[PDB]
C-alpha cells in the first residue's frame, strides 16, 4: 500500500529463496510513466530514489570516503546521477566517474573510455555502475547470462573494493549476469531494488552491503534472476514520484567510520561481524591513483 | 595575439534568439537552504533552483579553456542556485552575473552588503 511513500521496493527475501525458472518478463504498467517534478530529469530522479535507498542500510561511511561511479556519461554529455551522488555523498568524499563516451562532470576526476582501460590501485568504499548498453534487449533470441562490461564489474569488485563497502549495479531482464549475483552472496546483505519512478522498466539495482571478501552464502546466479523476474512479473509496483519532494534526510549520514589496514589473517569473527554491521573500512588510506590505458598508433603509410 | 572569446559569442547568439543551452542538471532539494550562489550541496531558497555546477558553466560545456590563467572552474563539483525565473538559461545566468565576495550572494539577487 504505503510503497508508493517510498523511494522503492526491494526484492523480498522469500523471493530470493526460491528456485523459479527464467520467464519473459512481462510488466503490466509497462510504458506508463511517473509524473516527475518540473524540470527534474529522469536521471535525477531515479539516482535520488537509489540513494534514499541506500539510506536506509548499514553502509560504511569513513572520512575521506571513495566512490567510484561507472556508465556515468548521458546522451546529453553530461552526468545527472553523478551530481545527485556528489549531493548525497558528504562534503569533501573523493568521486571518480568514467563512461564509453565524453561527458561533462562534477566528479573529481572523469575517465573516457571502455571501462576495461581503467585502472586503479586504490580500493573502493563505494562502486555505484548503470552501465547498460541497449542493444542488449532483443527479445527475439535466449536470455543468457552477459559479460562484456559486467566481467570487468565482477573483477573490480573482487580485487578494488575494500571490506566494508558496498556496491549498486544496474541490471535489466537482458543485462544482466550470474557471477554478480553469486557475488552478492559474498556480502553481508544484498537485494534488487526497483526505483518507484521507474518502475515500469524491469530495470533494478543489484545492491550488495557490506562486502566480506568470501561467500556467505552460496548463490546460483542464473536461478536467482529467475527469482528476481518472478517476483517484478507477479509484484505490479505502482509508479510514484512521491519521496522525491521530501529532501529533509537525503544526505548520507556522515558515519566516521573506522579505517584499518589488515592482512587476510588477520580477519577474525570480531572484524567480520563489524563489517557486517556497517562499521568498519578494510583498505589501505594512501593517495587515489587512477589511469586511462591508451592504445597508440600510427595510421599514416 | 589571438583568442577565442566564448562569452561573448553565447551573450550573442543569446541576442540574436538562439536557444540556451539546455540539459542543466537541475536538483532535488528543500529549497529552504541559504540561497548563495555557489556552494558545495544544494542550497536552493524558495525562490531558486539548484544544478549541478559543471552543467552550467559554458566553458565545461563547450569544451573549451576557462577563462582563468590556471583553468580552474569555479563551478565545476559544486552547485550553483539560479533564480527561479532565470532557470530556463542558468548557462547564461552564471555567464553575465557576479558572486559578492563578502557575503556570497549573487550581484542583484540576494546580496545586500550595499544597504542602511
Ligand atoms: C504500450 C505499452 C508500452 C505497453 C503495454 N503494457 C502493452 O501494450 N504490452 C503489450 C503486450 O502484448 C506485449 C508485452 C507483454 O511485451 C508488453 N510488455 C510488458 N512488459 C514488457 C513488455 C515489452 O514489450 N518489453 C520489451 C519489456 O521489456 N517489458 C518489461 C506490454
Ligand atoms: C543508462 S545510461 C547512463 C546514464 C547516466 N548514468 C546518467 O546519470 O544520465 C548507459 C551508459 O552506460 C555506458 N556504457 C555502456 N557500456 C559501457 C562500457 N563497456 N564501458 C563504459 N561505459 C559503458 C554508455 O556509454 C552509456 O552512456
Ligand atoms: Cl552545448
Ligand atoms: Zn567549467
Ligand atoms: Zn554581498
Amino acid at each position: 500500500s504505503s510503497q508508493a511513500w517510498q523511494p522503492g521496493v526491494a526484492m523480498p527475501n522469500l523471493y530470493k529463496m526460491q528456485r523459479m525458472l527464467l520467464e519473459k518478463c512481462d510488466l503490466q504498467n509497462y510504458g506508463d510513466s511517473a509524473t516527475l517534478p518540473k524540470g527534474i530529469m529522469m536521471n535525477v530522479a531515479k539516482y535520488t530514489q537509489l540513494c534514499q535507498y541506500l539510506n536506509t542500510l548499514t553502509l560504511a561511511v569513513p572520512y575521506n570516503m571513495r566512490v567510484i561511479h561507472f556508465g556515468a556519461g548521458s546522451d546529453k554529455g553530461v552526468a545527472p546521477g553523478t551530481a545527485v551522488l556528489r549531493q548525497w555523498l558528504p562534503t569533501g568524499t573523493l568521486l571518480v566517474d568514467s563512461d564509453l563516451n565524453d561527458f561533462v562532470s562534477d566528479a573529481d576526476s572523469t575517465l573516457i573510455g571502455d571501462c576495461a582501460t581503467v585502472h586503479t590501485a586504490n580500493k573502493w568504499d563505494l562502486i555505484i555502475s548503470d552501465m547498460y548498453d541497449p542493444k542488449t534487449k532483443n527479445v527475439t533470441k535466449e536470455n543468457d547470462s552477459k559479460e562484456g562490461f559486467f566481467t570487468y564489474i565482477c573483477g573490480f569488485i573482487q580485487q578494488k573494493l575494500a571490506l566494508g563497502g558496498s556496491v549498486a549495479i544496474k541490471i535489466t531482464e537482458h543485462s544482466w549476469n550470474a557471477d554478480l549475483y553469486k557475488l552478492m552472496g559474498h556480502f553481508a546483505w544484498w537485494t534488487a531494488f526497483v526505483t518507484n519512478v521507474n518502475a515500469s522498466s524491469s530495470e533494478a539495482f543489484l545492491i550488495g552491503c557490506n562486502y566480506l571478501g568470501k561467500p556467505r552464502e552460496q548463490i546460483d546466479g542464473y536461478v536467482m534472476h529467475a527469482n528476481y523476474i518472478f517476483w517484478r512479473n507477479t509484484n505490479p509496483i505502482q509508479l510514484s514520484s512521491y519521496s522525491l519532494f521530501d529532501m529533509s534526510k537525503f544526505p548520507l549520514k556522515l558515519r566516521g567510520t573506522a579505517v584499518m589496514s589488515l592482512k587476510e589473517g588477520q580477519i577474525n569473527d570480531m572484524i567480520l561481524s563489524l563489517l557486517s554491521k556497517g562499521r568498519l573500512i578494510i583498505r589501505e588510506n594512501n593517495r587515489v591513483v587512477i589511469s586511462s590505458d591508451v592504445l597508440v598508433n600510427n595510421e599514416n603509410l | 595575439a589571438f583568442a577565442v572569446d566564448a562569452a561573448k559569442a553565447y551573450k550573442d547568439y543569446l541576442a540574436s534568439g538562439g536557444q540556451p543551452i539546455t540539459n542543466c542538471v537541475k536538483m532535488l532539494c528543500t529549497h529552504t537552504g541559504t540561497g548563495q550562489a555557489i556552494t558545495v550541496t544544494p542550497e536552493a531558497n524558495m525562490d531558486q533552483e539548484s544544478f549541478g555546477g559543471a552543467s552550467c558553466c559554458l566553458y565545461c560545456r563547450c569544451h573549451i579553456d576557462h577563462p582563468n590563467p590556471k583553468g580552474f572552474c569555479d563551478l565545476k563539483g559544486k552547485y550553483v542556485q539560479i533564480p527561479t525565473t532565470c532557470a530556463n538559461d542558468p548557462v547564461g545566468f552564471t555567464l553575465k552575473n557576479t558572486v559578492c565576495t563578502v557575503c556570497g550572494m549573487w550581484k542583484g539577487y540576494g546580496c545586500s552588503c550595499d544597504q542602511l
